[PDB]
DNA sequence: ATATATATATATATATATATATATATATATATATATATAT
DNA sequence: ATATATATATATATATATATATATATATATATATATATAT
């Protein structure tokens, strides 16, 4: 019974034994074998080949992420303050804001890298740590293969881990009045303002050299003029576009 | 800068502020080449594990 | 290994939650056992945040909640109790029977004779508001139909042999009549502006 | 975060005030004798990961003395982790151990033998 | 001094009665509270002449008739249960619904929930014996009517969006084999009847 | 040896007994049933439909 | 022609879910004191 | 051999995050009355 089950259990190794007590010795021969000298090798194997992941893990891509995050929190700060230099309004200047995003997938993975952390201090020789590796590793997975969908976004672009608002500014005190297009509405073409002058000063930002305090390049093209807006949103924009010193066409 | 101008060329679309920044304003650097291979690397280990 | 309660208290506190109220005159047995184990019934009742209330005077036994003191719900809501909000109708025909019940107890007493009222009494008070619905026949469907719902109810009784209803003591019981004095008073006041 | 190397360097050192020796041999109440590992905390375990985890692997190996151990809880994980907090040594023995010098053994034996010699 | 009930325990007792059943797996706490003081709830129905009945193996509590000195005689005539008697159609729906739950246990075990099985896929087992109407939607309307009550007594959940229903752990014990046996018998009595 | 082989290749009926020289009326009773229902020589026809 | 059943309307009460505020616990920073090592 | 300089260990304070309680909105179930259709 007992030379049948491990044959059973054989990968190949036995193939050619027998079932009857001659044949013992061949097994043993296996058994001693493996004792000594395969589960040694594998066990070196397995636990050094985790402890070079160990470092070249996901902890990498996370800690890449992060740095990420943290430049685009770093430039939109320049931004928001070349707009102190001016003024949205005759009595107002124009400030950005940004939060972080909730979406849940990002507190899961918090999870389990918290939990993953210990278990690399677990005591039996990596079992726990692969465990670990593997259930964070599927996130990364899942979210690879659903790329598209916004809790993937989230997962893997630092431009879906955050948020951004903008803040009406008095230039007299620099208190904020209101933080939301509270004039809203019409056929939409009232959005038009803040976007354009926001993406008008950011590409003002991006012509000027290191510390230029004007752009070095001074040609834009707005193709189909104002197609979409009113009268006096156009002459907003050119204002604004006025006191950027730029040359439109 | 010399490719956001192009950007500009044809800008029609302002359906939110946040959504402006995304699309224009900022780069997107997202990872999923780095996963993809991260976790390949992590079946390789698997195997040994296994 | 513990005892079980008595059979007597167990039978009588389950017959008083089924109906709600009950009369010494209708089932004195039960009535005289639960007032000799009180204790008994509101320890069964506690649990549920039950409790009785009764009127000697009257003959009557009734349930109350035993909730804890006045909690944030002084519309108080229980679990095992729904409560109503019976009609502009019901409250109407139940203000009538309030203000006649108030006469007879004083020209009757205290429930020492149980109160009564004729329906050919009774419809004259709807009639002064409601005025008539179109035939005696009618007067009478209607009438009777917010009788047998008051009776579900638990607070008249179907008309004797002289189509005289008799009145639940437990109409005295009743927690915030203020209100059905406003009701009343406004009637009144809008038949009268009303006529 | 002291490696077993450090607290046996400290004690080398004042195995060279020949005093000391004198008052070890002379004054058991010297023992037992203790030194402590390090205060770990979150501002190293957060992202010294790594290295943390081979501290504690080193400290694990030690088998002289015997070393104190339990759980220190951290931002970053969600669990408390073992930590080693102090290494102890009994007798004169462990401390000779420790040392581990011809000299030192010399002085050893030749101080225990004029104390009665 | 007062023989007040704690309150977790009111809690946990007034909702076990106002639905009669009680599930670990939606109501966690108040199960624990049962649990943790069962004896308590069996001496709270004990006055009742009611019981507490426990299946750990699906989490699940419910209340059941109590045995009195009488044994209840004709359960069902117990004062305080407020539904009717249970009966044939409703026992042929109940043995098809516990046969579809006792082949999703040997597929993947007792203690889920997981169960289903739509409206069309109910209609073909009672078709068999119910006959045609005909028309397909009034035998729909027959399993929604049966349905229906039997959601009354905590069987199934409602009918939902894709027209299935999901088994309740309880019909394990409505559909006791013992009580199966038992009805099997009056069935033969029913035979009897019809010889 | 025999029983064995047959206990590797079951699904669901050998699984409760064992294998010895007194467990053998099992075996005998399933390669009964599994003659009585004939299902094996069902399959040439049933490749068809 | 009448009575019963059913469907719908009013409508009210209860339960569940979600968001925000508050309270608490833990962690980190700073300052001071002590111990140890080096230099004279 | 003793003095002094520096490192580190400790204690306290404050800031931050997380957990929990409560408040409010919404959805559903009861529920009861009335009107209309259909059966006898
Ligand atoms: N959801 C809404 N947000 C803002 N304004 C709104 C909204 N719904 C209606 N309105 C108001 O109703 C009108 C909607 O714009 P309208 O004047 O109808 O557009 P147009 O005439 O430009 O086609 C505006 O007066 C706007 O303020």
């Amino acid at each position: 019974k007992r030379m049948s089950e491990a044959k059973r259990v054989d990968t190949g190794a036995l193939v050619e034994a027998g079932a009857d007590l001659d044949d013992i010795p061949v097994y043993l021969q296996r058994l001693q074998e493996l004792t000594e000298e395969a589960l040694p090798e594998k066990l070196n194997r397995f636990l050094d080949y985790l402890n070079r992941s160990s470092d070249d893990g996901v902890t990498q891509l996370l800690s890449h992420i992060e740095h990420e995050v943290l430049v685009i929190e770093e430039r939109l700060n320049e931004l928001n303050e070349t707009m102190f230099r001016v003024d949205f309004q005759p009595d107002r200047y124009l400030r950005l804001d940004t939060k972080k995003v909730v979406h849940e997938s990002l507190r899961t993975l918090e999870k389990a890298q918290r939990q993953l952390n210990a278990a690399r201090f677990v005591d039996d020789n990596g079992e726990s740590h692969y465990k670990a590796l593997q259930v964070l590793v599927a996130q990364l997975r899942d979210a690879c293969e659903r790329n598209r969908t916004l809790g993937a976004k989230a997962l893997l672009d630092p431009r879906f881990r955050l948020e951004f608002a903008v803040s009406v500014m008095d230039r007299q005190s620099g208190n904020v009045i209101e933080s939301r297009t509270g004039s809203q509405g019409g056929s939409g073409g009232e959005k038009e303002i803040i976007a354009s002058y926001v993406l008008t000063a950011s590409l003002s930002y991006a012509l000027c050299p290191a510390g230029s305090r004007y752009p070095l390049f001074g040609t834009i093209i707005l193709d189909e003029a104002f197609s979409r807006s009113s009268h006096a949103v156009a002459g907003r924009i050119i204002a604004a576009l006025r006191e950027f010193g730029l040359h439109a066409v | 800068a010399f490719t956001l101008l192009n950007r500009a060329a044809g800008l029609k679309q302002l359906n939110s502020i946040d959504e402006i920044f995304r699309e224009l304003v900022l780069d997107d650097h997202s990872a999923f080449d780095r996963a993809a291979e991260v976790a390949n690397s992590f079946d390789g280990l698997t195997e040994i594990h296994q | 290994s513990e005892t079980r309660t008595l059979q007597k208290i167990r039978e009588a506190t389950q017959e008083l939650l089924k109906y709600g109220l009950l009369e010494e005159a209708s089932k004195p047995n039960l009535y005289r056992i639960v007032l000799s184990h009180p204790e008994e019934v509101t320890r069964i009742l506690e649990p549920l945040d039950l409790d009785i209330g009764i009127d000697e005077i009257r003959g009557l036994l009734y349930v109350k909640v035993r909730l804890d003191e006045t909690p944030a719900q002084d519309e108080w809501a229980h679990p095992l109790v729904r409560r109503q909000r019976l009609n502009l109708e019901q409250s109407l025909l139940v203000a009538i029977l309030r203000q006649h019940f108030v006469a007879w107890e004083q020209e009757s007493g205290t429930g020492a004779s149980q109160a009564q009222i004729a329906i050919d009494d009774l419809l004259p008070q709807l009639q002064i508001y409601l005025g008539d619905p179109g035939s005696e026949s009618k007067e009478r469907t209607r009438l009777l139909t917010l009788l047998d719902q008051l009776k579900g109810h638990g607070l008249v009784t179907s008309p004797d042999a002289h189509e005289r209803i008799v009145i639940r003591p437990i109409i005295a019981h009743l927690a915030d009549p203020i209100n059905l004095q406003a009701l009343l008073a406004w009637l009144r006041e809008q038949i009268a502006q009303q006529t | 975060m002291y490696s077993p190397d450090e607290l046996r360097e400290k004690l080398a050192r004042q195995w060279d005030s020949a005093k000391l020796r004198a008052e070890r041999l002379l004054s058991p109440g010297n023992w037992p004798l203790c030194l402590p590992i390090g205060k770990p905390s979150t501002k190293i375990f957060a992202e010294q990961t790594q290295r943390v985890l081979q501290h504690v692997q080193r400290w694990r190996q030690v088998a002289v003395g015997h070393v104190e151990w339990e759980a220190v809880s951290f931002r970053a994980s969600d669990t408390p982790v073992l930590m080693p907090l102090r290494w102890i040594l009994n007798s004169p023995s462990e401390w000779i151990n420790a040392a581990a010098d011809p000299v030192v053994s010399r002085e050893f034996r030749l101080l225990e033998g004029i104390i009665e010699q």
